[PDB]
RNA sequence: UACGGUGCUGAAGCAACAAAUGCCCUGCUUCCAGGAAAAGCCUCUAAGCAUCAGGUAACAUCAAAUCGUACCCCAAACCG
RNA sequence: GCUCGCCGGAAGACCAAGGGUUCCUGUCCAACGUUAAUCGGGGCAGGGUGAGUCGACCCCUAAGGCGAGGCCGAAAGGCGUAGUCGAUGGGAAACAGGUUAAUAUUCCUGUACUUGGUGUUACUGCGAAGGGGGGACGGAGAAGGCUAUGUUGGCCGGGCG
RNA sequence: AGGACCGAACCGACUAAUGUUGAAAAAUUAGCGGAUGACUUGUGGCUGGGGGUGAAAGGCCAAUCAAACCGGGAGAUAGCU
RNA sequence: UAAGGUGAUAUGAACCGUUAUAACCGGCGAUUUCCGAAUGGGGAAACCCAGUGUGUUUCGACACACUAUCAUUAACUGAAUCCAUAGGUUAAUGAGGCGAACCGGGGGAACUGAAACAUCUAAGUACCCCGAGGAAAAGAAAUCAACCGAGAUUCCCCCAGUAGCGGCGAGCGAACGGGGAGCAGCCCAGAGCCUGAAUCAGUGUGUGUGUUAGUGGAAGCGUCUGGAAAGGCGCGCGAUACAGGGUGACAGCCCCGUACACAAAAAUGCACAUGCUGUGAGCUCGAUGAGUAGGGCGGGACACGUGGUAUCCUGUCUGAAUAUGGGGGGACCAUCCUCCAAGGCUAAAUACUCCUGACUGACCGAUAGUGAACCAGUACCGUGAGGGAAAGGCGAAAAGAAC
């Protein structure tokens, strides 16, 4: 049947991406803990 | 810095034929050294396109490390160690045992 | 003074040298391998000074690179960009 | 935000203690009220958010003193 | 010091830069895709070369 | 002919009837629950400029860059 | 290759999302494929995606988002004007035939069309976050005129079962 | 004209049988209701946790809901096993 | 510095080089696409689209620089409204962002314990936010003490689980005083004699010492077993080196090194007889920090829960004396003693480790030690924040098995 997941890359990027973490101070925060546990990827956005 | 260079006349130390004197070839950087009629390993090599393109058993030698062999003094005929001294930066190499130049 | 040739290294590979690019020689058109950033107005430059050739048009595409790399370790090869030059009058090839 | 202006007057937080001595935090908040103070060597109004306590200093030390006082803080009026 | 580049000191360094880069970068780039057999050093050579000229310009701007 | 596919040539190529949920139709009639905005476009002026600029028409020429383009096309390539 | 069966308002064909090389050619069959596999959407190389007209970009907005100043808030921050973004909506222009193993409104052949710049000639009052027009709009129902399209006949080539 | 009637697409889910280590972490096959509207669907957006939203069921808020998930307090505490 | 190099998996090809010029190391410069504080505007990061100024007798157009915002300052302008003011433009300077811990401030839980629970505790902890510095904070007595005196702050050891606080339960818990580390005090509330007078900053090429390249560096041979001696045996040698690692087994004398001695074009950090500039010594007299102390109300901090409760802080309302003075000595009064709030700066002793270098370990040795010895915050899961693995070893040398 219809499952949670149903993918847009326009929501993706407006919800997840780096521009949305980048416009709030929490989400900022987010991007440092990736970036000081190591992630290749600190978006998914990419 | 080098004690072996790269044409020396080297007497084996240690490690298979000791007796054995041979001239370097060449010089590899990880502290071996390949010497002529020295380390003789028998290498089955397959027939390929190009380069060893015959094959068969092929007699080539093998890497000895420099540690395990000692300059030949042509004065006295045992292996004698090597120094350097000389007051510029082409330090010369000196035989002891002799304190001569090499 | 001489115009702007230093930005003329767009070209890169003489040919993709490929069937597709063989029969479109035999029709009117070299298939050549250029930059990633040149436009089709350097592509034109390049080729009328670089060669002899006065030249009609150029089509540009984009190869996406393919991944070619096996399960363990994964890679992509680079993009690049092919240019199909039209050259109906003056062909030297 | 609730600042006197003047004497730099800030919410406190403190504690509204019950007759059980139960302990539920609150803000003492200042007496701010928005007043319009004539500036007779300016010959102008200003506009002020200022406290009663600030209002008291104001008659007490002259209102040009307390603006020159904001002009040293860097405060704009 | 390992190499000399009094030979580069000297003005107008643009038709050394042209030479170096066009025609010369670009036929071993034609003829290293086409395959020829000498190209593998001599790329390296001319993109050093084309290096040594730059830098060279830029100590030197009004060459 | 390895069956792919090439070179050449190529007859007729009309009429009647029935036809949509598609077009006329952003129409017409009727109803009440009363049916976005801004730009492109047209037109008129203000500041300004007056043999200028600008506008219109014709002709001629030049330019239209960059990115996607294979494939799956309600599914063995999407979500499961 | 010859029969048989199944779908045929799809189990046929095409756009969008989404995937990302799964497309094409050659070679291989260890692993994957609920079996074997010579086969494959599997491994490995090599090809392939050609645009002024198709989308994006772009010009303009909607819900909404951000929002200099500003108002407010213990700090973070909340809201909001000018404005600035945001299609799912409104703005220029291409169709037939052929083509490759793989691309086609892109390549080729034929016939087009649009929007700017510049030059020439001719004529002339032109000119803006300004005004107006315009874009510009609902539901249901009913003809009528057609067309896509089909049948039948005429014509043409073949058959004489 | 009709929150009109019969009925496909479409939306839903009334009964039965199968499945229940399934083909499926609610489906299949026969029947069933609505089907011009309080209808349905695509694309964006808005509402955030003792809060939202609810033609109200403790329903729903990513297979999680009488207070989601993730990290921290945290090695909470556990007269219990 | 060098006889060898073009990083590794990863060989091959094509080459470069003989110490006097190939690689390698170190100092200094050049270039440094795009995104990212992102800074020309926008954006769904790594993309879309501009403006201004400089360069087609090449009528395709390209290259370069600047243009975000905020604060301070100056300029030029400039409304309602006359003078003004708000605003607008230009120029300069600074700020953005990141970072493991330490430090200061603004807020601030609950599980839990009391064998329930509400005062209390947990705890000003966890967390969030702001700010700063290599340290931060504090700091120069309106302090303690007791008729003796000590003499700024900060950290350690006692006092001492003491005195007290407390549903006087749970539990919280000092100070006086003594021993140590380290030990500078100053300046403005203002005028006359002095304007690098001694400091303090900026600022130097000077001198010394370090750091970032390096150089030299001693002394072993016969014989036995073995595939191989570093081991066994015999005879020696160096030792300011017998730290360590490697070499075909266990090497002081085989190789790197090691004790020891030396070296730095250049760039820097410290210290100083020091090279320049500006503030600023000291004398004399005058001042002695008011919406402040205090009080009322409500709260917070002091070990102190409002109690008999001194001290400190202020949200609200009040409100002095002003050196004849005022504060403190734990309700309060008298006496006596001590000290001058309502203005600031101040080094060391103290805290911490993202990072660098050496050394050390009765620390671990591949289910251990970091999650990660290994191409690991990768694979993989989830929309996302987030979670998150398994996986070392041929041999001395590939001699990696021609036929």
């Amino acid at each position: 049947m219809k499952r949670t997941f149903q993918p847009s890359v326009l929501k993706r990027n407006r919800s997840h991406g780096f521009r949305a973490r980048m416009a709030t101070k929490n989400g900022r925060q987010v991007l440092a803990r990736r970036r000081a546990k190591g992630r290749a990827r600190l978006t998914v956005s990419k | 810095a080098a004690k072996i260079r790269r044409d020396d006349e080297v007497i084996v130390l240690t490690g298979k034929d000791k007796g054995k004197r041979g001239k370097v070839k060449n010089v590899l950087s990880s502290g071996k050294v390949i010497v002529e009629g020295i380390n003789l390993v028998k290498k089955h090599q397959k027939p390929v396109p190009a380069l060893n393109q015959p094959g068969g058993i092929v007699e080539k030698e093998a890497a000895i490390q420099v540690s395990n062999v000692a300059i030949f003094n042509a004065a006295t005929g045992k292996a004698d160690r090597v120094g350097f001294r000389f007051e510029d930066g082409k330090k010369v190499r000196f035989f002891k045992s002799n304190s001569e130049t090499i | 003074m001489i115009r702007e040739e230093r930005l003329l290294k767009v070209l890169r590979a003489p040919h993709v040298s490929e069937k597709a690019s063989t029969a479109m020689e035999k029709s009117n058109t070299i298939v050549l391998k250029v930059a990633k950033d040149a436009t089709k107005a350097e592509i034109k430059a390049a080729v009328q000074k670089l060669f002899e050739v006065e030249v009609e048009v150029v089509n540009t595409l984009v190869v996406k690179g393919k991944v070619k790399r096996h399960g363990q370790r994964i890679g992509r090869r680079s993009d690049w960009k092919k240019a199909y030059v039209t050259l109906k009058e003056g062909q030297n090839l | 935000s609730r600042v006197c202006q003047v004497t730099g007057k800030r919410p406190v937080t403190g504690n509204n203690r019950s007759h059980a001595l139960n302990a539920t935090k609150r803000r003492f908040l200042p007496n701010l009220h928005s007043h319009r103070f004539w500036v007779e060597s300016e010959k102008r109004f200003v506009t002020l958010r200022v406290s009663a306590k600030g209002m008291r200093v104001i008659d007490k030390k002259g209102i040009d003193t307390v603006l020159a006082e904001l002009r040293a803080r860097g405060e704009k009026y | 010091m390992k190499a000399k580049e009094l030979r580069e000191k000297s003005v107008e360094e643009l038709n050394t830069e042209l030479l170096n880069l066009l025609r010369e970068q670009f036929n071993l780039r034609m003829q290293a895709a086409s395959g020829q057999l000498q190209q593998s050093h001599l790329l390296k050579q001319v993109r050093r070369d084309v290096a040594r000229v730059k830098t060279l310009l830029n100590e030197k701007a009004g060459a």
